[PDB]
């Protein structure tokens, strides 16, 4: 009984790490400012923050305002904060330069620093109530989800072969069981409805269930729902609806939410905003069929 | 996990509704097959997801679910359809893949008991070392009967093989092939040579001897 | 259209390795599943392993785990089932079948390959008389056959009178003995009247060792 | 010289480093598959290489046969193979030849994993002509081509070595050589396509890495269309931005390629693609191409 | 409707700081670039600083390099040029431009606002009478010398005599003072028997000067 | 180092004439260049992008080419509202820096016109504070060029003088120049004789006021 809908994950108190994720291009950072907005809607009393895990940042686009490494709030909403991480500026933040631009330009660093802000945030609760992670593309999203893992093995090992390491022991373990809990930590799938998205998305829910991942949820984006005289329209769409029919017969026990491909940009909080309404309630072709043209340009 | 399917064998006429179950040991949502077999071609899929019928298979094969348990429904059996059917699992959490212990189907037909025949070893056989003693089961039905092989009025177990042949074609009743292998020392040591055969079409079992070498 | 082809099948030594080959056609391998399920002689569907090119993944049964190996290659767009310390327990039909990325169920099959364990030789079997009783006619008419005796590998098959008599013949599915051999028995019950009036010969042809044999079946000389 | 297509690189006989990059999406690897395939078909006398640097690896999708650390050819072509590092694989080769799962779980392993392949590859030249890059996402494919000046600097001021340390400066001047190396950008024509293709460019030139090429796919070029609300509304979009494009880059090859009605995969549909590349694509002439698939 | 306002211009003493805004409407600050350009007294154009926010990229002119820092503030959608270290040199009127990220021309510009770096203290004029020489047409005028800042204003009889009159353009004197030179040319004949008062006006110090132009007493 | 060298500084023309203004750049810009619009006081107006497009409501008489380094504005048809300074400016691919043209100032195009020219000695109020200005006038001339001298005692004089010119005048399109000498009392009590010596295309050979000091 799975609704095709996030409305569970969008009125849930328990959840505290929510990462979506994906192939490029699927709707990765659209998606993740429409949960997070639909979040913060639903659930003015918390406050939400949405981080950007991915190098090459799209929040600040998407809003059409400049975010940085330090936490501000989205205008126009209360309990919405957005987050994009520098490796430049943080590494030179915590220094007081051109060694420290050195270590900030080695592969990983993004990734760590990310790890760094999950880690500050548990600190934190022993600020923000839930975490929305805009990740990057599915190979570097992997291995930062393994970071908990490979940090808690890695680290005893450390203390041998060498106090203040055995208080971020413990605080790496907490991390690692918390991504391991269902009712705290979540992923979501992005894609859409093509064939090299297929084999990529089954490629990573499977590898995030043998971390130990919750994945149920599945968001397939840029659907053209045509079904009426347009060569290509059609047959793209007749493309879609055949591996979409393959999506919803694999994946029977996960909220599989369809969303549209919209005529207009969605940029803004205010397109943002009227487009996560379909993450909440269904999709409906032939009633809001007309709302994939009310964005605002 | 375990799939255990039921009944191991059961027995239906031509226009008789057949109902095989299989319960899956865990849930596995709807992922669940069913196969049709005859007896040395390969397996055709008859139902996928549960409840989905594939495609070109006839409409009176049907599945459905319920929790855990998992039903194959013929509406209107065939005579084409008598077969050995199985379930399959095929859940997403595990790799794995496993069968159903398989359901075979047969042509019921009235109760007929099976006439007996024993046949010592030939001389020509004797010759080489061994000897074996052959006890007949022909055209029979049901296919359970129970023989039971008695030299000297002793009780034999473990060297004794039996085979089966199919339903016949014409008239459905089995035929059953029971060999007593002795070396020739063992063999002509003792003299009566007994096959006892207890079967439901006969009022008490039946039995079929011979003494050794009286023609 | 879609098909898939088993072979490799044979004889091997308990202990000894085995390659099967299953070569696809009408499809791409690559963005299928390819799986491996076997049938002993009189038991049931067995899975044994199958394989996703597509994801890199592979997974066993553990009966075959560590002795099995399931691969593919797609540039000739075949998979393959490398068996080793193979045991008698082994022996089976081979078949190897197609999954969906989507749906693990598996819907073309090959026509399955047969792979035989045993240390036995080739050997020609020794045919024996069911001589049919004199007098007896132990319910109904009177039964007479033939014992195929000692012989691999399979398979046996018997004819009786050059194919004239085939009404009452019961020909049983032939029995692995505990010697590594096969026995089959063929019966046949015929009147007792035409007992000596008709001559009745078995015909046992055991192709893979090119031995036939005519056995004429009379009663007891008293 | 700045004709809108490829065909000057295609035919290029001095380049030894090629890379196609991008944000995600815009179709990185269906243009690095028909770069390497085009040179392929026009230099039958050179052996071309086609690496993924992305983790998540698309060309064993794209083509549908199953390439690996080991690079096999190209079922199909005579001189164009195929090289899809694994990790994972990789580290316990290298601990079988002479703690390898965790590091090879570790952050960045796939950059340092891909250098590595391009380092012990000059190694053999001091073998394949030419190698083809498809690259990870803009973010993590800018690390990667920062390695030979980020190594540079943190290996002299540490202090064989010196044979490494060589080595690094040997790929350091190659990359920065305009005649061997080039990065070629993918995108389409869209708002956020925009200021990240830009932001990257921007960032590739002060790497002192040569970028004279950017393709912009996906369009749907709707008014020379069979004749829709919503194509017409969107190629409105994509034709806005695009003269945008060409406005700003007057100085780079701008090919610019259709939105297919089939799918891109395989030798021969890549192939049939891939010559759009090579001479422009023209809506009102090979329209009907892009239903041929 | 597209416009930029600057604000923020005022006097400053020679090495000290001073921060200017440019607030923008009818688009959004995010994705354009905005640019200051200054204009010293009777110069040419010369751009000083850039900065897009898309790109969190900055730049400077070498003249300003190290001493001036430009900003933005997207939720207010307003940029700034923070001042330091100023010199006489910077002494111009400043204008705020945007800024496309695929057209670095600039089409909207703010109405500009003056920035004047001087250590020079508000000071009222002289006002000295150049009287027509004693031997068709004559010229006469007032000079009006050494004051600060900037305007002043000349008459001519109280306004009645506006024909024929030329108020040059201040000029900045190596003093850091400015002057000018209000003429005008009148028939001889009326030389003798007709008066003629400049009426110079520098509000900045409030002083009024009307100074009688007659010719040299021998 | 990157220049853009405009010229010339400054033309006269006359309405309906064809205005021609070039811009040479130091390096290849392609054709990453702009041209703009300033009249005195007010803010510049953009004319023409990417060397030859014409922006959004500027007049079509407005075109812009290019050549190699070589960039042209011109006015088709010159209008009365065309009169002003114009700026070339680059701002090329390669390079985060923008910059500015000298200007071209559009004059109108006038009958030359022969300057009537004025001295005047400092008056005895200045002397008293301690400062001496003399004023030389060069008034209603056209063109604009002109030389003038301050010659004391027959030498000549450096950077002790600074001259404004007004605007053209509204009504026959002509200038106006003060050149003023300006210096201590001291200095001034020294030489008796100063003379403005002003050469013109307008005069048959240079014109000279002159006065000594105090000669009432
Ligand atoms: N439902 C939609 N309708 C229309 N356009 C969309 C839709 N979803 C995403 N887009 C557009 O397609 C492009 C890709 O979307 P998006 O940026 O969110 O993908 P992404 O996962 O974040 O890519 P990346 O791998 O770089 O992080 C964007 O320009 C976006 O505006
Ligand atoms: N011209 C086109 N027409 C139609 N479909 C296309 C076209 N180009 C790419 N696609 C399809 O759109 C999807 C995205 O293309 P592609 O995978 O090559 O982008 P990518 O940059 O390599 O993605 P990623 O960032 O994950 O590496 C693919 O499924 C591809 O088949
Ligand atoms: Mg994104
Ligand atoms: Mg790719
Ligand atoms: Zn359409």
């Amino acid at each position: 009984t799975v609704e095709p809908n996030l409305h569970s994950l969008i009125t849930s108190t328990t959840h505290k790490w929510i990462f979506v994720g994906g192939k490029g291009g699927v709707g990765k950072t659209t998606s993740s400012c429409s949960i997070a907005i639909q979040m913060a809607l639903s659930q003015p009393n918390k406050q939400f923050l949405l981080i950007s895990t991915n190098p090459a940042h799209n929040l600040s686009d998407a809003f059409g305002e400049k975010f940085g490494k330090d936490a501000r709030k989205v205008t126009g909403m209360n309990n919405l904060s957005c987050m994009e991480i520098d490796p430049s500026a943080a590494l030179k933040d915590m220094n007081d330069g051109a060694l420290a631009d050195l270590t900030g330009s080695i592969p990983g660093i993004d990734e760590a620093l990310s790890f760094m802000e999950v880690m500050k945030h548990i600190k934190r609760q022993e600020t923000f109530d839930t975490v929305i992670f805009d990740t990057a593309p599915t190979g570097h999203t992997l291995r930062f989800l393994q970071l908990p893992n490979t940090l808690s093995k890695l680290l005893e090992k450390f203390g041998e072969i060498t106090g203040k390491l055995n208080e971020l022991k413990a605080n790496v373990e907490t991390i690692r069981q918390q991504f391991t809990d269902p009712d705290l930590t979540t992923f979501v799938c992005v894609c859409i409805s093509e064939f090299l998205s297929l084999y990529e998305t089954e490629r990573l829910i499977q590898e995030l269930i043998s971390y130990d991942m919750d994945v149920n949820s599945i968001i397939v984006n840029q659907l053209l729902f045509a079904e009426h005289n347009c060569k290509r329209c059609q047959a793209r769409w007749k493309m879609q609806k055949k591996y979409l029919d393959q999506i919803d017969e694999l994946y029977e026990d996960f909220h599989v939410v369809k969303m549209p491909l919209c005529a207009g940009e969605i940029r803004g909080l205010n397109n943002l905003t009227k487009f996560s309404q379909f993450l909440n309630k269904e999709y409906n072709p032939i009633t809001d069929g007309k709302v994939i043209y009310e964005l605002e340009d | 996990i375990q799939m255990t399917q039921s009944p191991s064998s059961l027995s239906a006429s031509v226009g008789d509704r057949v109902t095989i179950t299989c319960r899956a040991s865990q849930s596995v949502s709807s992922a669940v097959a069913w196969y049709q077999q005859k007896p040395g071609k390969a397996p055709k899929l008859l139902i996928y997801s549960a409840s989905s019928l594939y495609s070109g298979v006839p409409s009176r094969f049907s599945g459905s679910r319920s929790g855990t348990d998992f039903t194959l429904t013929i509406s209107s059996l065939q005579p084409e359809d008598f077969a050995t059917y199985y379930c399959q699992q095929y859940p997403y959490y595990s790799s794995l893949i496993t069968f159903g212990q398989g359901t075979k189907v047969e042509i019921k037909r009235t109760v007929a008991a099976p006439s007996v025949f024993i046949f010592p070893p030939s001389d020509s056989q004797l010759k080489s070392g061994t000897a074996s003693v052959v006890c007949l089961l022909n055209n029979f039905y049901p296919r359970e009967a129970k023989v039971q092989w008695k030299v000297d009025n002793a009780l034999q177990s473990g060297n004794s093989q039996e085979s089966v042949t199919e339903q016949d074609s014409k008239d459905s009743t089995y035929s059953l092939s029971s060999t007593l292998t002795l070396s020739k020392a063992d063999y002509e040591k003792h003299k009566v040579y007994a096959c006892e055969v207890t079967h439901q079409g006969l009022s008490s079992p039946v039995t079929k001897s011979f003494n050794r070498g009286e023609c | 259209e879609v098909q898939l082809v088993e072979s490799g099948g044979g004889l091997v030594q308990p202990g000894g390795s085995l390659r099967l080959s299953c070569a696809a056609s009408g499809f791409n391998l690559y963005y299928y599943s390819i799986h491996w399920v076997r049938q002993a002689p009189g038991k049931g569907l067995e899975w044994v392993a199958s394989i996703s090119p597509y994801s890199s993944s592979t997974s066993y049964a553990d009966s075959v785990k560590g002795r099995f190996t399931i691969s593919a290659d797609t540039s000739k767009n075949t998979a393959y089932l490398q068996m080793n310390s193979l045991r008698a327990e082994d022996t089976a039909v081979y078949y190897c079948a197609r999954g969906r990325w989507y749906r693990r169920a598996l819907d073309y099959w090959g026509q399955g390959t047969l792979v035989t364990v045993s240390s036995a030789s080739t050997k020609g079997p020794s045919v024996f008389p069911l001589a049919p009783s004199s007098k007896s006619t132990s319910g109904g008419t009177a039964a007479l056959g033939c014992l195929v005796k000692d012989y691999f590998p399979e398979p046996v098959t018997v004819s009786w009178n050059s194919g004239a008599l085939t009404s009452g013949v019961h020909t049983f599915p032939a029995v692995l003995q505990s010697s590594g051999l096969y026995s089959l028995s063929s019966v046949v019950t015929v009147p007792s009247s035409s007992l000596g009036t008709q001559t009745y010969i078995c015909n046992v042809n055991h192709k893979p060792s090119n031995t036939k044999v005519d056995k004429k079946v009379e009663p007891k000389s008293c």
